[PDB]
């Protein structure tokens, strides 16, 4: 419940990048 | 060590910062956010800051080792960097860092 004050914040979450150790 | 960062994928960048960039390059960190997002910068012209997670790149010194064998996590703190809407919160200021070198070109 907080808002942001940068202008380069994130919209998304935490993307998925390739040859990486975590599972689906 | 680790004063540099470097893209080892591609990912399509959609956000406010979005940052389209490409694998295996080059990138220099300006800004960080959850410790996950990081706000980079290329070495081109009127380029960044780019947005750059920690899971699309890696951070190194492009002098040898990777990350120095450390986590970005930890070697963030390392330098203490100011968040980055905490930074970005105002230009004007300064940082200081304190006098060291290594014994390793």
């Amino acid at each position: 419940s907080s808002s942001a004050n940068g202008k380069f914040i994130p919209s998304r979450p935490a993307p998925k990048p390739p040859s990486s150790a975590s599972a689906s | 060590g680790s004063l540099y960062a470097i893209v080892l994928y591609d990912f399509k960048a959609e956000k406010a910062d979005e940052l389209t960039t490409y694998v295996g390059e080059n990138l220099f960190i300006c800004a960080h956010h959850n410790c996950e997002w990081f706000i980079a910068k290329p070495i081109g012209r009127l380029g960044g800051p780019g947005l750059v997670p920690v899971g699309f790149v890696s951070i190194i010194d492009i002098a040898t080792g990777y990350a120095t064998g450390n986590d970005v996590i930890e070697d963030i703190k390392s330098v203490n960097l100011p968040t980055v809407q905490e930074w970005k919160s105002n230009i004007a200021r300064y940082k200081a860092s304190n006098i060291s070198l290594g014994s390793v070109e």
